[PDB]
């Protein structure tokens, strides 16, 4: 009736402080489409985020990819913030520079 | 080596506050070729292709617009049948397409619908092969697309792998093998130890964002016996299997 998503936070490329890149949040295995994903920068929600067109897996579970270019820094901390009508509250996954 | 061309269909119901919507996507294998939304004026066609100069996506466009408008008259009466009170929101998702190939000779047409994420009966079978009916221009439109974007479509992008070490407090390290840049999404990443396959954590393959894919395999090894471990990478794009022993 209501499938809950699987959040993962990653980088389009091996992160290296001082170089252009892309920060991805991949959400899938969820249903209904009504989702709300935010990308954070040091706790603060980044303003301009892009997203892929809504396609649904082979098992009817919806998947999306949200992103934005970014320039990783050893000190700056990023994360994905997601909300579905199934979760009792927003979940937060922290990006790993080594995942 | 056959190719595919499937159309996706998502329709969402808006209970008595406007109307439901939809949005279809076009995939020729592991590549998005088309996009189209509710009341949009024209579908979104991948730039890399030869871009319609007289390229008969006019065929596609007609079919999608008239076929996409079968949500408000396929959902609605589906929320009416089931009698789930047309007050909450429900979704139906349509999917068709084929898997052709001439020189191997053989077709295959697909078409199933799901209401609120549950398979509904369509009575037509499944392996029912094939050739005002998009089910007749499938192999055709498919053999056209491959000709418009033969650089991405007819293209096998090999993976670039590299391992990473994370020696932990406890005394155990975690070795992770990475696989980047590859197209298509089929790859077989494994971790072993003297020819033996460690019957190992990991991630579903995921989009990088430009067309390539990613993934990694992982194990927690006792820091001391980590030279006996290796990770294999096999993809259609590689000349010969990959055995990166921690990146040498």
């Amino acid at each position: 009736i209501q499938r809950t998503p699987k959040i993962q936070v990653y980088s389009r490329h091996p992160a290296e402080n001082g170089k252009s890149n892309f920060l991805n949040c991949y959400v899938s295995g969820f249903h209904p489409s009504d989702i709300e994903v935010d990308l954070l920068k040091n706790g603060e929600r980044i303003e301009k985020v892009e997203h892929s067109d809504l396609s649904f897996s082979k098992d009817w579970s919806f998947y999306l990819l949200y992103y934005t270019e970014f320039t990783p820094t050893e000190k700056d901390e990023y994360a994905c913030r997601v909300n579905h009508v199934t979760l009792s509250q927003p979940k937060i996954v922290k990006w790993d520079r080594d995942m | 080596g056959s190719h595919s061309l499937r159309y996706f269909y998502t329709a969402v119901s808006r209970p008595g506050l406007g109307e439901p919507w939809f949005i279809i996507v076009g995939y020729v294998d592991d590549m998005q070729v088309l996009r189209f939304s509710s009341k949009e004026e024209t579908p979104r066609m991948a730039p890399w292709l030869e871009q319609e100069e007289a390229d008969d996506w006019e065929q596609q466009t007609h079919i999608v617009t008239i076929q996409g408008q079968l949500s408000e008259r396929n959902l609605m009466t589906l929320v009416h049948f089931y009698n789930k009170s047309m007050d909450d929101s429900h979704t139906l998702q349509w999917l068709q397409d084929c898997d052709v190939e001439p020189d191997r000779h053989l077709c295959l047409w697909y078409n199933q619908l799901a209401y609120d994420s549950e398979d509904l009966p369509t009575l037509s079978e499944n392996p029912s092969s094939c050739t005002q009916h998009l089910e007749g221009h499938c192999s055709d439109v498919l053999q056209k697309y491959l000709e418009k974007g033969k650089e991405r479509l007819l293209r096998s992008d090999p993976p670039k792998a590299h391992v990473t070490r994370h020696p932990r407090p406890e005394g155990d390290v975690t070795l992770r093998c990475w696989a980047l840049g590859f197209y298509p999404a089929d790859i077989t990443l494994t971790w072993q130890k003297d020819g033996e396959e460690l019957t190992v954590e990991f991630v579903e393959t995921r989009p990088a964002g430009d067309g390539t894919f990613q993934k990694w395999a992982a194990v927690v090894v006792p820091l001391g016996k980590v030279q006996s471990y290796t990770c294999h990478v096999d993809h259609e794009g590689l000349p010969e299997p990959l055995t990166l022993r921690w990146e040498p």
